[PDB]
């Protein structure tokens, strides 16, 4: 989920897009 | 901004701050 | 800090430290 | 919703918790 692909590694706007409405 | 690990009220921020108007959900496993 | 007016990152903030390993949605209209 | 309950008018934390997962 969020936490392993943003916080435990590098984020990126592609996925941090993918938690949007 | 998005570019790095983020964590907590780091990780809620951007994405308050990507999905604007939108909104997001904040879902941790 | 939840009995105040709450807008934008501050509403965030204030869903993030209520709801902790939760998570929330963040939906306005 | 939660903007008008919370950012236009004051905000609670029993209105805050009906939006966590």
């Amino acid at each position: 989920g969020i936490v392993e692909q943003c916080c435990t590694s590098i984020c990126s706007l592609y996925q941090l897009e993918n938690y949007c409405n | 901004f998005v570019n790095q690990h983020l964590c907590g009220s780091h990780l809620v921020e951007a994405l308050y701050l990507v999905c604007g108007e939108r909104g997001f959900f904040y879902t941790p496993k």
